[PDB]
């Protein structure tokens, strides 16, 4: 989320060093555009291109499970406090309404006069 | 006995169409015409039976066809024609009728005619279906179907992925309301074993919790309320008899059209009589706000069906059923007029949307500007121009109440709120020097436009003086206060009227007025795309990625069993590389295990 | 390098060649498998069948009970006093205690 | 007027012929089966007489079919 | 880029105008205040101070930013009809057109068939062409125009040289 | 017929005296649509009935009754107890439906009176809850899934605590 | 009737010549599954008895049919894949699928706990040579590994339950004749009991936990999109619970309490991943978590409106998500990368197709009552008696079912597909007549389901 006013003409450096850098971004993206552009306007293809950087971008949610995460941090105890914290969460909601329900029907009558269901 | 045989000709007639759909017999471009001519006779085969109950007669019938034996239940296709249900008939049926005559000029010469008229009389036939509803299962089949129906209409065309996000919210802020006629399913057959309306209106205990999260909350989801209304605008990226459809007599009553008929749960439930309008005034003027800032040909009339919409919630707030639908009735002829009109002169002048470039005079058009100054005046207190059968009679019964003052004076500012925003439509876009950005503009009169309106001309000037003068009423409040409650509903749009003329002449007839640099503009558009666009699709994605993902399913709620994958791999070099030959080391380990069974695991 | 594995296939069909067919090799019998056979079972199953699914079975005594319940309904009525249902399965057993 | 540009057409239009062609090919037993209401009588509500107990039909009410 | 700066926000600053504003004689008047505010400016050569306004008009412009912008036409984004009433049917689905269905107007089959020899005899020559024209390594950002155009046939052309319409 | 309630009697009949105008329209619709299409179909089942000729008896419902019940048979025996968890099921399905008459009772009361609903009857919603109260104690609505040995042990879990409030009392 | 004609398939496909083959699989199919329709539909009072204990009965079982009437359908998918593959491989994988339905038709028919083990343990061996071989993409080895490594250490504790069950009371092998049931008077010994029971269903029957045993089936799919069907047969597999749960303990079912809970969260936060999700397959494989485990919250309740709507469910979801694989199999074999980003644009190639793909994902939502809404709606009734603030958690999963259908729609109908120069070719007869014979028994089911959910109906 942005904090500020909407980031677009704000904060830049003034034609410094900068502009090196920038020229530097088209000359890569052209790069992965030529060989993007040489296999496609040809008649002769028939098929679906790979493009490695969305097969890497699959590769990095569905796989790099244990690879990943073998400095089991106290972040992961953290993580985990919202794993089991809201299953053991609705035990004393659940519980609650059930003793509230089942003394209710021994003593001070609560059942409806029409149910049939159940 | 012809009323109970006639009604389901009604219902034959609409899904005639979808029956000889696939393949059938050869018709090309006769199809579009065909959907014309069906509904055309299925309006005459309504009008008979209704004039049957003015008259006298009463029926619930039900097709002898249950699918149920299920536990002490029968759920046959059971079809309620009374009152509610009789009177809408036609109404929706002269309606859809007109707008497939727009549909005749409005998406000409598309490869998508034939599937466009697909859907069309499927949104229809679930609506008919839900009016005509006894059930509370058969009311599901319509207010799920209006619902479903909508994805196929808002979303028809496949452009940019605003339209296909306004299909999406059009579901999603549906099915938050849903929940409520889920609890609504549940909490029927827990109590009261039948859930038909039949069994209902008998035995009925004072309950809040059956409409609290229930049926008043059914009716934020459908027929959009302050809980949620973030769809309302959205609706307007399709084509435009879909928006003619949808907020002026289909989507527009399937809220309210619940609480009608659920109406002797609401006449002793007190609680819930005080939440429908205190739901019902935030409705009125809050959404009504951004009608006039916001500035779209389509979303003016879009803005200004909520604050309608209001009304027919404050007339459940006053526990009167029989005045709640007549304003809805009205309703239907008052903005399916406003929507083909202005509609016309979107599709004339190339493409705009917009009532900044719009500049369609008076003297320019002849007959789609008539429509306006009639409809727009229509919304608005005149005492002969059908508003006065519909709004008029809601605020002098709301003045004569026990329930919330503040509720009430909320109410009366959203009724002079009105003349504000239908001139928005007038002094904007059809008035003064037109605005029109072309080096040649043309708007030419269509044999199938003045055919359709003008039918509908005499529908919307004469509908309270025949449909509120037939139906039956019950109790009139009409008699106290001639000053203080009767005369101020009508001088509020006169004066309303007077504010709006001297707040456009201050903004447009000023020639140098230099605008202001700092405003507070929760006017504009209530800052729904920040918080609801924005941050509620954010929280429920952020807890799917950073956590649920990356950290449970994965990772954590995997590792309790690869813990003993890697425990076994770990403990079998423990047994398969330790003692690396030698016969001696083998021989030294079974001196230990004689020493065991000796003295530690003892047998003598 | 593996000097054995480098040899893709990459051959997809459809249209070009048969014309018109649902698969790949010998189009006499391709007509006779993917249009006349697959749609015998697609008629026979799912139209003739449809009248044994729910038309016609009797089916656990749905319409049996209809004619059972509406005889003892006026039986217990006219002669009996209560509205058949009072004790379930034990009139005066073996008590508790 | 110029040439539009439209998908393949005939495959789709194909099984939609080949689909409405055994539907109809397996449409002439629910004519007759129509027949055998109509000219074939059904059931009648007839009580319970003793001759015997149940001669290749128990309880088949409202249609001989069953 | 400091002379595509100030169009870029001279441009928006036209087509915001007109949101504010209601009519078309009103719209003049603005846009010559404004043309009283760039044009004395713009007219002498500053190195920090034409940076330091260009800053400084991110101020006013941000002031009065929201109105909902007049987009009325079809825009590229925004509102109303950015890519819409497009069935755009792609050159590689009509290729595969049935046949006894496809005999159907000859005249469009037959010159079909004569752009795809077209474009496959010329494929060898525009790779030749496309391939000739490198700085070294990679392109230095932008297209290949033919430079020894003799017979004819740019270095890569058929989705450039074949869009669908609107 | 003899099952269902039914109304006593229907009124109506027609009056005609306020205006001239075109009589009434839907009345001379009545007897304009009467002989259009309705005596067409009533010529058409006077049709069909008269093909039929030959019809088939069918012999209805099968009787079998009583065959000892479960609290008669002592002992657990699965030759015994087959017997008795059928005739335990058969009543229970006789049972839910005899609920569903009572309940289309009700669904009648609402119609056949409209504007009072409430307030007249008296009889249906009475009836309803003589009905309801003895299905909700005694045939399971509290025993989960259908069972002959549990309800026999519903029927004294009820038996047993009446006998301790009738001897406290 | 049910034992050797599936016997009899067998030799069929290995004596037929390898220009026919598939012409024979399918026919000699298609009226087979004619018969079950035509006889097993039968019911008197309650459950009936077919013949002596080696195929049994039916008591609520009309998910038989629709294994029979997959018997043929899994052949139909397997057409464009298998075609470029050697002749006596093809004769060998249909007698797999074969061996496959052999021993589901005698799970679902016999009515005992101990030979219907040993046939649901017997449908995994299949399977795994099914999984681990002709799959498409790499590591499928980790498919096959926790496909046993899951389920037989929750289903061998069955063996150390079942027999100590049968040498206390009786014998467990008739179950008409297992009325001798004794109520469990909630020991300590009996905790274990109740546990091991449950566990082996715990699996096939996916929860929150231990229910990675599924999407990784899915994502290394055994074939494209085609045998994918058996792992939605195995899904409603589990029927085993509605018997154990209703059988074996009826009075101890307080530690079925927690395990609602642990499901409860298995059908928000297992809808929730189901959302940023690449695959398009793994969008349809954590879908299938959600409405599975809609069966688990029902049984476990054990009230009458439960069952009525988890045996609605069981042929609701094997209709409906098996169909859905069929789309995903579909877009497969023109793009090979289940990529639901680069798999975008319908009705600019695929018209007809995009029509097949609304009643198909529509069908996860409460449409027009077709089994869905029907398998649904009673079991949030039900759970409203257990409790009155389940519908507050089960009111999230409906928006998310939405989150389900038109997530799915919308990023196909995005027309674009300027990448994509392949899928020039509309539909194969045989592909459309999938995404007919998938949804039309789903239409004809619209119009009278008493003979789909019928325990006692």
């Amino acid at each position: 989320s942005s904090l500020p006013t909407t980031l677009d003409p704000a904060e830049y450096d003034i034609s410094s060093e900068t502009r090196k850098a920038q020229a530097e971004r088209l000359a890569i993206r052209s790069r992965l555009k030529r060989e993007y552009q040489l296999q496609y306007y040809d008649p002769s293809r028939r098929g679906v291109i790979e493009d490695p950087a969305l097969v890497r971008w699959t590769y990095a949610r569905s796989a790099n499970i244990y690879p990943n995460f073998r400095p089991n941090t106290k972040t992961s105890l953290l993580g985990a406090l919202f794993g089991i914290g809201p299953l053991v969460f609705w035990y004393y909601v659940f519980k609650t309404d059930r003793d509230r329900k089942e003394k209710l029907i021994q003593e001070g009558k609560l059942d409806r006069t029409f149910n049939i269901s159940y | 006995n012809m009323f109970s045989s006639l009604s389901l000709v009604t219902l034959l007639l609409l899904t005639m169409p979808i029956m000889m759909m696939s393949f059938n017999t050869y018709k090309p471009s006769n199809y579009p015409l065909y959907v014309k001519t069906a509904i055309s006779y299925a309006f005459i085969t309504s009008m008979i039976p209704t004039m049957m109950f003015i008259h006298s007669g009463q029926e619930l019938i039900i097709s002898n066809w249950h699918w149920l034996t299920i536990q002490t239940l029968k759920l046959s296709l059971s079809f309620k024609m009374d009152y509610f249900s009789m009177m809408f008939i036609p109404v929706a049926l002269f309606v859809t009728w007109s707008i497939m005559e727009f549909s005749m000029w409005y998406m000409y010469s598309d490869p998508n005619i034939n599937k466009f008229f697909k859907y069309l009389l499927l949104f229809l036939i679930t609506m008919l279906i839900l009016v005509t509803a006894n059930n509370l299962f058969q009311l599901f089949i319509g207010w799920e179907g209006v619902g479903i129906m909508s994805f196929l209409l808002i979303g028809w065309w496949y452009g940019r992925a605003d339209a296909n996000t306004a299909a999406l919210q059009a579901i999603l802020y549906n099915r938050i309301g849903d929940i409520g006629f889920i609890l609504a399913m549940a909490w029927f057959l827990t109590n009261l074993n039948t859930w038909d309306l039949q069994q209902i209106f008998m035995l009925n205990p004072s309950d809040s919790n059956m409409p609290l999260i229930g049926l008043a909350l059914a009716a934020t989801g459908k027929s959009a309320q302050f809980g949620l209304h973030p769809w309302l605008p959205s609706a307007m990226e399709g084509p435009t008899p879909v928006s003619a459809l949808l907020h002026s007599s289909t989507m527009v009553v399937a809220g309210i059209f619940l609480l009608i008929r659920f109406y002797p749960l609401t006449e002793n439930n007190k609680y819930i009589q005080s939440i429908t309008l205190c739901l019902g005034a935030i409705t009125t003027l809050f959404t009504a706000m951004c009608a006039l800032t916001q500035n779209d040909i389509k979303k003016i009339i879009a803005f200004s069906t909520s604050s309608q919409l209001g009304l027919m919630m404050v007339t459940i707030g006053i526990n009167q059923p029989y005045l709640a639908f007549l304003h809805i009735c009205t309703h239907a002829f008052f903005k399916a007029m406003l929507f083909m009109c202005s509609g016309s002169i979107i599709h004339s002048l190339n493409d705009e949307q917009d009532i900044r470039k719009m500049g369609g005079l008076f003297k320019a058009m002849p007959f789609t500007t008539t429509a306006l100054i009639v409809g727009s005046l229509a919304l608005t207190g005149m005492p002969f121009l059908t508003g006065f059968y519909s709004k008029d009679l809601i605020i002098e019964a709301a003045n004569t109440s026990y329930t919330n003052a503040w509720a009430l004076l909320m109410t009366l500012i959203a009724t002079s709120f009105t003349a504000i925003y239908s001139t928005r439509i007038i002094f904007f876009a059809l008035l003064g020097q037109p605005r029109f950005p072309t080096l040649v503009n043309i708007n030419e009169n269509n044999p199938l436009l003045i055919n359709s309106i003008k039918r509908l001309l005499i529908g919307s000037l004469f509908a309270g003086y025949i449909i509120s003068n037939n139906i039956p009423p019950t109790t009139i409040p009409q008699m106290t206060m001639p000053y203080y409650l009767k005369t101020t509903a009508l001088i509020v749009t006169i004066l309303g009227f007077i504010l709006a003329l001297e707040i456009s002449n201050m903004t447009k007839n000023l020639k140098y007025h230099y605008p202001s640099n700092a405003f507070k503009f929760s006017t504009l558009l209530g800052y729904f795309p920040t918080i609801m666009h924005r941050l509620a699709p954010y929280m429920n994605l952020s807890m799917s990625q950073k956590s649920a993902s990356s950290l449970l399913d994965l990772i954590w709620l995997e590792a309790i069993l690869p813990k003993t994958i890697s425990l076994a791999q770990m403990k079998a070099s423990t047994l398969v590389t330790n003692q690396k030959g030698l016969i001696k080391l083998y021989f030294l380990s079974f001196l230990i295990t004689i020493l065991i069974s000796m003295i530690l695991f003892n047998f003598h | 390098r593996w000097q054995e594995d480098p040899e893709p296939e990459d051959e997809n069909l459809y249209e070009k060649n048969p014309d018109s067919h649902g698969y790949d090799k010998d189009p006499a019998v391709d007509i006779w498998n993917m249009r006349v056979v697959f749609f015998f079972g697609f008629s026979i199953v799912l139209v003739l069948g449809s009248t044994f699914v729910a038309y016609l079975p009797d089916y656990r005594m749905q319409e049996w009970a209809r004619r059972e319940a509406e005889r003892l309904v006026k039986y217990r009525e006219a002669h009996g006093l209560p509205i058949m249902e009072s004790n379930c399965f034990d009139p005066s057993k073996i008590q508790l205690p | 007027r110029l040439f539009i540009i439209k998908p393949s057409g005939f495959y789709d239009k194909r099984f939609l012929k080949l689909l409405r062609f055994y539907i109809l090919l397996t449409g002439i037993p629910v004519a007759i089966g129509i027949t055998l209401i109509n000219v074939f009588i059904g059931e009648a509500e007839l009580a319970e007489i003793p001759e015997g107990y149940v001669p290749e039909h128990w309880e088949y009410f409202k249609h001989p079919i069953s | 880029t400091h002379q595509q700066k100030v169009l870029r926000l001279y441009k928006r600053a036209l087509r915001h105008l007109e949101s504010w504003c209601i009519h078309r004689d009103k719209y003049r008047y603005f846009a010559c205040l404004l043309r009283a505010r760039f044009d004395e400016h713009k007219n002498e050569k500053d190195m920090v101070k034409a940076t330091q306004l260009l800053r400084e008009a991110e101020e006013e412009f941000w002031h009065g930013q929201h109105p909902q912008p007049y987009i009325f036409p079809e825009s590229p984004g925004g509102t109303s009809y950015e890519r819409y009433e497009c069935y755009k049917v792609p050159e590689w689905c009509l290729d595969d057109w049935h046949p006894s269905e496809k005999a159907m107007y000859p005249d469009y089959f037959a010159k079909r068939e004569q752009w795809k020899k077209l474009r496959r005899e010329s494929w060898e020559r525009e790779v030749k062409q496309l391939q000739e024209e490198t700085p070294v390594g990679g392109p230095r950002t932008e297209a290949l125009p033919p430079a020894r155009k003799q017979g004819d046939l740019p270095p890569l052309w058929w989705h450039i040289v074949t869009r669908p319409r609107e | 017929x003899x099952x269902x309630x039914x109304x006593x009697x229907x009124x109506x009949x027609x009056x005609x005296x306020x205006x001239x105008x075109x009589x009434x329209x839907x009345x001379x619709x009545x007897x304009x649509x009467x002989x259009x299409x309705x005596x067409x179909x009533x010529x058409x089942x006077x049709x069909x009935x008269x093909x039929x000729x030959x019809x088939x008896x069918x012999x209805x419902x099968x009787x079998x009754x009583x065959x000892x019940x479960x609290x008669x048979c002592q002992e657990k025996d699965v030759l015994c107890m087959f017997e008795a968890e059928m005739q335990w099921r058969r009543d229970y399905k006789v049972d839910q439906e005899i609920v569903n008459i009572i309940q289309e009772r009700l669904k009648a009361c609402q119609q056949r009176e409209g504007e009072s609903h409430r307030q007249n009857c008296a009889k249906e919603l009475e009836q309803f809850t003589q009905v309801v109260k003895a299905y909700q104690d005694r045939y399971x609505x509290x025993x989960x899934x259908x069972x002959x040995x549990x309800x026999x042990x519903x029927x004294x879990x009820x038996x047993x605590x009446x006998x301790x409030x009738x001897x406290x009392x | 009737k049910y034992i050797i004609p599936t016997i009899m398939l067998m030799p069929l496909t290995w004596l037929s010549k390898n220009n026919m083959i598939w012409v024979n699989s399918t026919a000699h199919s298609l009226l087979i599954s004619f018969t079950s329709l035509l006889l097993m539909n039968q019911f008197g009072d309650n459950s009936l008895n077919f013949s002596l204990l080696f195929f049994s009965d039916s008591l609520s079982t009309p998910l038989l049919i629709l294994t029979m009437w997959l018997l043929p359908l899994m052949l139909m998918a397997s057409q464009h894949h298998l075609s470029k593959e050697n002749l006596t491989r093809k004769k060998l994988f249909i007698t797999m699928l074969i061996s496959l339905q052999l021993f589901l038709i005698m799970t679902f028919t016999a009515m005992e706990l101990i030979l219907f083990y040993i046939l649901f343990e017997a449908t995994l061996v299949p399977t795994l040579i099914i999984i681990t071989r002709w799959g498409n993409q790499t590591e499928r080895l980790n498919a096959g590994l926790y496909f046993l490594f899951y389920t037989l250490a929750g289903s061998l504790p069955l063996l150390v339950a079942l027999i100590y069950i049968q040498n206390t009371v009786g014998s467990l092998n008739f179950l008409m004749l297992q009325y001798w049931v004794q109520p469990v008077h909630n020991s300590w010994s009996n905790v274990f009991m109740w546990l091991a029971c449950m566990m082996a269903f715990m699996v096939k029957m996916p929860l929150y936990g231990l229910h990675l045993w599924l999407p990784k089936a899915h994502v290394e799919a055994p074939i494209a999109g085609s045998m994918v069907l058996a792992a939605v047969l195995l899904k409603l597999g589990g029927y085993g619970m509605l018997r154990i749960t209703l059988i074996l303990n009826p009075m101890t079912d307080f530690m079925a309490y927690p395990f609602i809970m642990l499901s409860l969260w298995g059908m928000i936060m297992t809808s929730s991943i189901c959302l940023r999700q690449t695959d398009l397959k793994s969008l349809i494989a954590y879908s299938s978590v959600s409405h599975m485990a809609l069966v688990i919250v029902a049984i476990l309740i054990q009230t009458p409106w439960s069952y009525m709507g988890a045996t609605a469910l069981m042929i609701a979801h094997g209709l409906t998500s098996s169909m859905l694989f069929c789309l995903a199999n579909s877009n497969y074999e023109r793009i090979h990368s289940r990529t639901m980003i680069l798999a975008r644009g319908l009705q600019t190639l695929l018209p007809l197709m995009a029509t097949w793909w609304l009643l198909a994902s529509l069908t996860n939502l409460a449409l027009p009552p077709t089994i869905n809404l029907i398998g649904e709606l009673f079991v949030v009734m039900s759970t409203f008696s257990w409790s009155n603030i389940t519908i507050i958690l089960m009111g999230v999963n409906m928006v998310i079912t939405a989150l389900y259908s038109l997530y799915m729609l919308i990023m196909t109908q995005r027309g674009k597909y300027t990448y994509h120069i392949n899928n020039i070719s509309p539909s194969f007869t045989r592909e459309n007549a999938l995404m007919s014979l998938h949804i039309l028994p789903l239409l004809l089911l619209t119009l009278n389901p008493k003979i789909i959910l019928g325990p006692l109906y």
